[PDB]
Order: C-alpha cells, then sequence, then structure tokens
RNA sequence: GGUGAAAUUCUUGGAUUUAUUGAAGACUAACUACUGCGAAAGCAUUUGCCAAGGACGUUUUCAUUAAUCAAGAACGAAAGUUAGGGGAUCGAAGAUGAUCAGAUACCGUCGUAGUCUUAACCAUAAACUAUGCCGACUAGGGAUCGGGUGGUGUUUUUUUAAUGACCCACUCGGCACCUUACGAGAAAUCAAAGUCUUUGGGUUCUGGGGGGAGUAUGGUCGCAAGGCUGAAACUUAAAGGAAUUG
C-alpha cells in the first residue's frame, strides 16, 4: 500500500532524494511530505521534524531502513530521507499513510 | 447431620488403596491397602482384599467421626491402563456395606494430552 | 589484555561536584558506543542498564551480578556468561538466581546486575590449533604454561614422579584433608571416569 | 579459478593439526573475518577489531558482540526475552 | 496376494497418519489401523446400584458413567476376541452389529 | 503407640456469601501448641466441594468449586473462591464424535488484582431438519467463535471482582452471552466456561474476606 | 536366513574386507 | 513395586498413597472420520506476522508460451555422523532379576547413546496404491470435502429482513465408496489393471529362469556409516505367481 503509493509518486510525481536536497526543499517550501528511514540517526531525524514543523509539511516515518527506502523509491542505493515535491497521480498526500 | 470425608480409592492392577482423608485431603484417615489384608502377592488387587481393606477403613472412620464419604475412584492413569482395577468396585461396595454414607462418586484418573512416551517399546509388550 | 570479554568505558557525571567520573564495565553483547546506560533502582529493563535484582522480573538475564549489594559485581563476568533470575522472595527481600555453573544462589534483592549477557561469547569454540597461540594467550595472563606432567618428573619433584614406567601408583583421588605437597591429582573427587550416567 | 577444493582460508595451515580441527577453525574464521551490515548506518562495513568488538568502518560505531560473529544466537534470544519481560512490565 | 482393498487400515490420501499405543501391550499402531472401542461403564456396576442407592445421601443422585476410548493392536484385539476373524465374504461387511 | 486422632480439633469450613448455605464440612488439624503451632497448618488448605452441594440445586452436579481457607477465626475456617472445574464424567459425556469441539482460554485480571485463566468449551450442533450426519464447522467459523468467546470472557472479567465473577459463574449468564454472540456464525449446544484457575493473588485484604464471611 | 540379516552379515564381511585390503595396502 | 507366578528394587530414617506449591523437557489425548492440506517425505493447542498454493467464479489478459523428459538440480521418515544446547520421558548398548537343558531372547527393574533443538552432513525404507506422467473415451448409484448457481424452502436473531447454519436441485474440482462386469485378467481381482493378435494418442524409466550378487572390481559422492554405478567365473531344473482339494 505505502510502497505502491511511493512507486506511483516516483513514476508520476516529482520528488527529491537525500538529506541535503530534502532540507533545501524544506527551506524553499516546495515539500508536501517527508518520508524518513527507520535507521536515520535521531539527530538528523529531529532536525528534519524541526524543519518540517517550521514549514508545516507532513512527516511520515517509513518502516524500514535506508536500504528498504531506497528500494521502495526504486533506487539501487540507500536513501535515508525522501521529499515529495508534488504528488502526481498518487494519493500519498491525501491518505494519512 | 453428617460428617464427610473422601475415600480416594486407587484401584490399580496388583493393588488397591482405600485412603480416606478429610475434605481437604491434607489429613489421612485410615489408609488401608489390599496387600495388608492378604499374604499371597497374587490377590492384593482382588475384590476380596479390597472388601477387607475397605471394611477396616470404615471401621476406623467410625470411632473417629466420619459418617459419610465422597468417593474418588482412580486408575493408574498417566501413560498406563486408564481402566479401574478389579478391587475398586469391591472397595466401593464394602464402604456402602459398612454403614458409611456415600455422596458424589467421581473418577479422577489422570488423563494427559498424550505425553511422555508409553513404556514397552515400539513393538509393545510381547510375551 | 588477558580478558576474553571486551570492556565498556562509561562516563557518568559526579552528583556532588562538577566533573565526570569514568567507569570500566564489562560490555554486554549488543552494547554500542554512544549508548546511554541507566543505573539505578528506577532504571529501565534494557540491555546494558544496571538494576537491582529485586526490580527485574522472572527469567531476566543479567551479568556482572553483585554477590553482596555494593561489591560492584562478582558473578557472571566471563565472556558469554550470564545469571538467570529464577525467583523472588519479597519478605526479607531475597532473589533466587541460577549461576553459570548451574548452582542455585540466594542473593539480596538489592544486589545489582547488568541486563544481558557478557559479550565475546563463543570464544572457546575455536580451537587454538597450536602451542604458540596458547603461549600468547597465557603471556597476557600468568605463568601457568606449559604444564609438565607429574608422572614425567622424579619423585623428589612430584608425588606422581618416579618408577620404571610412567604411572601414578596410588589413587589420583586425594582427600580434602590432605596437606600442601600432597594435593596433586583429582582433589576430593566424588567420582571419576568419563561422564556417562 | 577455484584455488582450493575445500580448505579455503585454512589452506594457510598446510597439512598439519588435523582436518577436523582445521574445518572447525575454518567456519569460525570465515565468520570472524566477514563484513556485516551496520545496524546504525545501514552499510555493510562492520569488521571485528578484537574478540567481541565489532566496529563499523563508517559511522565509527562500535558494538559488543560474539567472539567471532557480531551477534550470537544466545544474545538474540536474551534480547527477545528482555523485550518480552519489559513489555510485560510496561503493559 | 492382497487380502483387503483398504490394506488393513483406513488411509487413502495421507501417507502418514500418526501412531497410537495399544492399551493392552503398548504396541505402536497407525491411528487409522487401530481397533477402537468406546467403553461406557457405570461408575459402580449393574448390580451394586441398589446398594449405593440405599446407602447414600442424594437419592438417585447421578449414577455417573465412565468413558474411555480403547485402542487395540491387531494382535491384542484378535486375542481378546474383539474382532473375531471372519470369512472372505463376511470381512467385506463394515457394519458394527 | 500414637493414635493421632485423640489429638486433633475438628474445625468447621465456611463458604463465601456468594453461595447458598455456607456450611461445607469439617477439617481435622491438630492440637495447637508451641513448636510449630497448628494455627499455620490450615491457612493454605484447599477443599473441593460440588456446586450442587453448596447451592442445594442438583442442576450444578458437575462444576465443582475449590475453596481455599484464608484465615481462622474461632472454630471457623473462612474460605475464598480458589477455582472452578467441571467434573470428568461431564466432560467425557459432552465430547462426542461427528461434531466439532471449540475451546478458548484467556488470561485476564479482575477489578481486583486477581489474575486468572478462564476456559470455555463449545460444540457444533446439528440444526433441526439437518440430514447430514456430522455437523462440523469450517475452521473459519471456529476462529470466529473463538475470537467472540475470548472477547466476551475478557469483557466479563476486568469488571466483576472475584465475588462478582463467582456470582456470574453460578447462573451461567456467560454462556447465554456466548450463545447470543455466536448463534449467527454457527449453532452450538454445550457452551460452558468449564474451568477457572487463579494464577496470581492480590493483597490479602482481610476486609475483603470479611465482606464475604459474616 | 532373513534377507535383512544376510544384508547385515554381508555388510560386516564387506566392512572387514575393506579393512584387510587397506591394511595389506 | 512388578508378574501367569515371582524375584530384583524402595521402605518405621516413613516407602507406596493424600494435599499444596514449584522446576524441567517432551508431547499435543478425547474431538479424529473410509474427512482435509502438501511434490513426496509429511502436516493436529492458541494467537500474530511472512510468503506461498489448489479448486471455484470470470462476456479479464497473453496467444501455443505445451506433454514427457537423458545430463543436470531442489526436497527427501526413521536410524546414523559432527559440534553446541537440552537432556522429563522412553530407551540399540550394558547391568541385573527371572524362565528354561541352555536364554548372551521374549518377561521385570534400571540404564549410556539416542529420543528434542540449533548449525551442518547423510540420501536411504514394504519411501506402497507394491499400480510413471500427460490426453480422450466407455456404466449405474449414493454419501462426502471445497467453490459456484437456483428455490415467493426451514431456522434463529427485531417475530420473518439478509448473512450464517441447514434442506432440496444442479454444476466444476477432490479424497473415497458401493453394485455390475460391459470389457480385462492366470487368477486374486480391476471403472482401470477397460477401449490389445479387430495388436499404433504422446512420452520417461525398468525387466528378460533360479542362484552366484546388489557380491568383486574400477569410478564417483560421503567425516564415517555407507550411497550411486555395477560384472564375471561358477552353479542349477526349476525358482516363482494365483487359485483348488486335503
Ligand atoms: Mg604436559
Ligand atoms: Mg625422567
Ligand atoms: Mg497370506
Ligand atoms: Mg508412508
Ligand atoms: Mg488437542
Ligand atoms: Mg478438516
Ligand atoms: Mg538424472
Ligand atoms: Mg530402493
Ligand atoms: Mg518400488
Ligand atoms: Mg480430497
Ligand atoms: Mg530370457
Ligand atoms: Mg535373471
Amino acid at each position: 500500500s505505502i510502497n505502491q503509493k511511493l512507486a506511483l509518486v516516483i513514476k508520476s510525481g516529482k520528488y527529491t532524494l537525500g538529506y541535503k536536497s530534502t532540507v533545501k526543499s524544506l527551506r524553499q517550501g516546495k515539500s508536501k511530505l517527508i518520508i524518513i528511514a527507520a535507521n536515520t540517526p535521531v539527530l538528523r531525524k529531529s532536525e528534519l521534524e524541526y524543519y518540517a514543523m517550521l514549514s508545516k509539511t507532513k512527516v511520515y516515518y517509513f518502516q524500514g531502513g535506508n536500504n528498504e527506502l531506497g528500494t521502495a523509491v526504486g533506487k539501487l542505493f540507500r536513501v535515508g530521507v525522501v521529499s515529495i515535491l508534488e504528488a502526481g497521480d498518487s494519493d500519498i498526500l491525501t491518505t494519512l499513510a | 447431620s453428617q460428617v464427610f470425608g473422601v475415600a480416594r480409592i486407587y484401584a490399580s492392577f496388583n493393588d488397591t488403596f482405600v485412603h480416606v482423608t478429610d475434605l481437604s485431603g491434607k489429613e489421612t484417615i485410615a489408609r488401608v491397602t489390599g496387600g495388608m489384608k492378604v499374604k499371597a502377592d497374587r490377590d492384593e488387587s482382588s475384590p476380596y482384599a479390597a472388601m477387607l481393606a475397605a471394611q477396616d477403613v470404615a471401621a476406623k472412620c467410625k470411632e473417629v467421626g466420619i459418617t459419610a464419604v465422597h468417593v474418588k475412584i482412580r486408575a493408574t492413569g498417566g501413560t498406563r491402563t486408564k481402566t479401574p482395577g478389579p478391587g475398586g468396585q469391591a472397595a466401593l461396595r464394602a464402604l456402602a456395606r459398612s454403614g458409611l454414607r456415600i455422596g458424589r462418586i467421581e473418577d479422577v484418573t489422570p488423563v494427559p494430552s498424550d505425553s511422555t512416551r508409553k513404556k514397552g517399546g515400539r513393538r509393545g509388550r510381547r510375551l | 589484555s588477558g580478558r576474553g570479554a571486551p570492556l565498556a568505558k562509561v562516563v557518568f557525571r559526579d552528583p556532588y561536584k562538577y566533573r565526570l567520573r569514568e567507569e570500566i564495565f564489562i560490555a554486554n553483547e549488543g552494547v554500542h558506543t554512544g549508548q546511554f546506560i541507566y543505573a539505578g533502582k528506577k532504571a529501565s529493563l534494557n540491555v546494558g542498564n544496571v538494576l537491582p535484582l529485586g526490580s527485574v522480573p522472572e527469567g531476566t538475564i543479567v551479568s556482572n551480578v553483585e554477590e553482596k549489594p555494593g561489591d560492584r559485581g562478582a558473578l557472571a563476568r566471563a565472556s558469554g556468561n550470564y545469571v538467570i533470575i529464577i525467583g523472588h522472595n519479597p519478605d526479607e527481600n531475597k532473589t533466587r538466581v541460577r549461576l553459570p555453573s548451574g548452582a542455585k544462589k540466594v542473593i539480596s534483592s538489592d544486589a545489582r546486575g547488568v541486563i544481558g549477557v557478557i559479550a565475546g561469547g563463543g570464544r572457546v569454540d575455536k580451537p587454538l590449533l597450536k602451542a604458540g597461540r596458547a603461549f600468547h594467550k597465557y603471556r597476557l595472563k600468568r605463568n601457568s604454561w606449559p604444564k609438565t606432567r607429574g608422572v614425567a618428573m622424579n619423585p623428589v619433584d612430584h608425588p606422581h614422579g618416579g618408577g620404571n614406567h610412567q604411572h601414578i601408583g596410588k589413587a589420583s583421588t586425594i582427600s580434602r584433608g590432605a596437606v600442601s605437597g600432597q594435593k596433586a591429582g583429582l582433589i576430593a573427587a566424588r567420582r571419576t571416569g568419563l561422564l556417562r550416567g | 579459478a577455484k584455488r582450493t577444493k575445500k580448505v579455503g582460508i585454512t589452506g594457510k595451515y598446510g597439512v598439519r593439526y588435523g582436518s577436523s580441527l582445521r574445518r572447525q577453525v575454518k567456519k569460525l574464521e570465515i565468520q570472524q573475518h566477514a563484513r556485516y551490515d551496520c545496524s546504525f548506518c545501514g552499510k555493510k562495513t562492520v569488521k571485528r577489531g578484537a574478540a567481541g568488538i565489532w566496529t563499523c568502518s563508517c559511522c565509527k560505531k562500535t558494538v559488543a558482540g560474539g567472539a567471532y560473529t557480531v551477534s550470537t544466537a544466545a544474545a538474540a534470544t536474551v534480547r527477545s526475552t528482555i523485550r518480552r519481560l519489559r513489555e510485560m512490565v510496561e503493559a | 496376494p492382497k487380502k483387503r482393498a483398504s490394506n488393513g487400515r483406513n488411509k487413502k490420501g495421507r501417507g502418514h497418519v500418526k501412531p497410537v499405543r495399544c492399551v493392552n501391550c503398548s504396541k505402536s499402531i497407525p491411528k487409522d489401523k487401530a481397533i477402537k472401542r468406546m467403553a461406557i461403564r457405570n461408575i459402580v456396576e449393574a448390580a451394586a446400584v441398589r446398594d449405593l442407592s440405599e446407602a447414600s445421601v442424594y437419592p438417585e443422585y447421578a449414577l455417573p458413567k465412565t468413558y474411555n476410548k480403547l485402542h487395540y493392536c491387531v494382535s491384542c484385539a484378535i486375542h481378546a476376541r474383539i474382532v473375531r476373524v471372519r470369512s472372505r465374504e463376511d470381512r467385506k461387511n463394515r457394519a458394527p452389529p | 503407640v500414637v493414635d493421632p486422632f485423640t489429638r486433633k480439633e475438628w474445625f468447621d469450613i465456611k463458604a463465601p456469601s456468594t453461595f447458598e448455605n455456607r456450611n461445607v464440612g469439617k477439617t481435622l488439624v491438630n492440637k495447637s501448641t508451641g513448636l510449630k503451632s497448628a494455627s499455620d497448618a490450615l491457612k493454605g488448605r484447599v477443599v473441593e466441594v460440588c456446586l450442587a452441594d453448596l447451592q442445594g440445586s442438583e442442576d450444578h452436579s458437575f462444576r465443582k468449586i475449590k475453596l481455599r481457607v484464608d484465615e481462622v477465626q474461632g472454630k471457623n475456617l473462612l474460605t475464598n473462591f480458589h477455582g472452578m472445574d467441571f467434573t470428568t464424567d461431564k466432560l467425557r459425556s459432552m465430547v462426542r464424535k461427528w461434531q466439532t469441539l471449540i475451546e478458548a482460554n484467556v488470561t485476564v485480571k479482575t477489578s481486583d488484582d486477581y489474575v486468572l485463566r478462564i476456559f470455555a468449551i463449545a460444540f457444533t450442533r446439528k440444526q433441526a431438519n439437518q440430514v447430514k450426519r456430522h455437523s462440523y464447522a469450517q475452521s473459519s467459523h471456529i476462529r470466529a467463535i473463538r475470537k467472540v468467546i475470548s472477547e466476551i470472557l475478557t469483557k466479563e472479567v476486568q469488571g466483576s471482582t472475584l465475588a462478582q465473577l463467582t456470582s456470574k459463574l453460578i447462573p451461567e449468564v456467560i454462556n447465554k452471552e456466548i450463545e447470543n454472540a455466536t448463534k449467527d456464525i454457527f449453532p452450538l449446544q454445550n457452551i460452558h466456561v468449564r474451568k477457572v484457575k487463579l494464577l496470581k493473588q492480590p493483597k490479602f485484604d482481610v476486609g475483603a474476606l470479611m465482606a464475604l464471611h459474616g | 536366513m532373513r534377507a535383512k540379516w544376510r544384508k547385515k552379515r554381508t555388510r560386516r564381511l564387506k566392512r572387514k574386507r575393506r579393512k584387510v585390503r587397506a591394511r595389506s595396502k
């Protein structure tokens, strides 16, 4: 369910992968949702909510580490955090998950 | 009107126990076994040995105050015969003979959910 | 050096003056650097924490247990070893435990232990393969190695010594009341022979 | 090309000490020289530094584990039992 | 030759059923091949009932019954005359009485 | 010669108020003295007694009750509910072939700190006009019924302090609740709790015991 | 001579034939 | 205690038996059936999680992608092997008490290995339906499990809606069963073991009198036990199957 919503965003919507580009998009206000890997360090993770809380953008806590999140977004590397720039044909933003 | 004990008749093969206790079962009152009443080693579990072994139990229940008994008949149970031995029936009839009142007869054979592999080997006890 | 289990250097703040006090714990398996240890009566039941025995449930696996409250750890200190809390006796508070050797011990419920198993377990599973690895193992411990067999010696050197063949000549099982110089063999043996009931 | 049929790493011991002993060592040396996934940074960068000390070459995190493996089965069972009792306390 | 279509047992679709132990000799028996009987006995007798009715409180209280399912090996069932070896045509009859 | 029966005191067993007549029976102990006084030789005794005996009515001929003595006052041993269990002949007469047996058990705490395991048993029933001869549930009904039973047993306990659980257990209102909540999934015939065992005792609460023994 | 016991006896002769051969080798 | 009868063994220091409380390991009774699932081996306490699967339904999609298969591989009871753990029970070995001419067997009481688990091995059973797999057709019947379809059919829940459960009638798939012998078979028997001298649907494996012998040898796999492959010299008029009478 969550994975197929992620795959639909990657297929149809626009997104950024990684810490630095996610925080830049959080600064610029272009992020509708942030998905955070389970094994992301707590300091970076709290840094990400504080940015997200400042910009009023939703935070979803992915179940699975950076390997699993990278696989979910269809990548062959780890991603510790993904930012959804705008959902495409996907209801990821509307569905609470 | 009456004073109750518990008979706890264990009727295995090769023996029978007539073990009267209090209601709690903590205090023994006249435990008499069939091996006490005969000397042949063939008929400790016989109905006659059970008759005598329950007759003197009830002769002891009176003069101590037990006037009625709840009976719990027992087989060996566990991984064994599960069938009450021959002596259990004579002991129960002997208790009823002996003027003791009877109430709430029950079978308390230990029945497992099959466990602890039965003795005898795979081919069983062949003679 | 000389210890199979690794050690955890844990830093605490002194409660009574501004400074940090360091401690040398025996690291339990699963304890990592940067992890927060919590040591007290009100500590959580998590690996690495230090708790009183009376405040852990049945079946809890602890290590470096205090034999007496305050002695700072006596029981289950070697790699892979642990103590099982097997019962509580709340009145005149005592806790029944199972030691690594299998003995049942009654400790005060206020004695402390560390949740988990001593790290480095499985060490003796690997054969040493050669004298040199035993040499380096004992070079860091003490001068107990190599060992000469008493029968290989002369009678002046050992009760097993002498003879025109290498043999012991009297029973190797020695009374508990024998005196120093006599206690070479199997002392106070209740039985001998291959352990086979 | 497959340089050895079965000795593998224990071919360094030549023909001595006995085949069963060399086999026993071989299983534990392969465990103790393997790379393991970091539970912290998700990278397969955990190597042994000494018996019981497993250090991730990235993120510099060091964990205490088995003599020849990062985690022993006994340690895994103790983790689950401690978690079970902790949730019983916290329930 | 073959004696029975249901070889000696009741197993067409298993391969393995389970063993049970003979109540008479403790022989191990596939549970489908075991000869099974249901002994429902009076807790006392067919003759001491009147005695126990006269010499007991709770007039005609329950007369409890004893239930046990007996399992017999082929040998013990034949030697105890539970199954009574039959003719070629009569062994095809599966009726109980 | 000893003859220990010229030495014991013949106490009297009293039942909790959540029953009919509380006079159960008599217990033999000792003559109390120094050097292991007889006073402590009772405080743990458990006596089984038929619910039919302690209720008068014979419809409770099965389902015996364990009564554990809590303390001794005068020539009176005050008992508290210790467990419930069906009789063996009842169970065996209840288990029949060509039907399904469904059993559920729950470990659950009362309003007091009375931890106790409730069991329950039930049997698939043939409908009237049924021609097929074996009345088996489809193993999805069985999980459905078991889930219903567990929820009901957990709901009846967690209120119902031990005294209220006993007063619920006697008239078997729980089996009417199980039947009402399972009649849609599959018909059932012999629905019973069939066993209660107390696992952990709360604080002794002598006032609570006296609330039952007047 | 039961077939499985003849098999067992033949395994004993074979087991000792492969020892005398290894010895004589 | 134990047996047909006993001995052995425990026991007035308290055995056995009664009661309360614990600990451990195994097993999962009854329900349990000519019932289910699985490729077979096998699989029976609850609940959660995970991946899978058959059948059914289908006016969905693809469109020959299939059948069977040397070589080649995955799995494969129990016993057994190695190393940890566990080691309640029963229990190859062993001890011991009996029986008997003897009994190193059956019977009795103990008892190591084993039984259980983890990580590896092994690869064999009357691993059997002694019945290869795929396809078509040939006879009647009732029961049963799973799915489906249809009854102004019962039933509880508000009185009956529905749903469930049940009843009836069909249908696909499945485990089987009964009758009969079209037909087959030497017969026993068999709805396949039928549609075979009126001999051909596709395809894989195996056998060629009885022994020697699943032996010897070589190879290969295995730590080992052993497994797979596997003769000959020689010897022999029978061995064997099914049924009949005694
Ligand atoms: Mg030496
Ligand atoms: Mg010398
Ligand atoms: Mg025959
Ligand atoms: Mg089979
Ligand atoms: Mg069961
Ligand atoms: Mg079923
Ligand atoms: Mg092949
Ligand atoms: Mg074969
Ligand atoms: Mg075959
Ligand atoms: Mg089927
Ligand atoms: Mg030929
Ligand atoms: Mg031939």
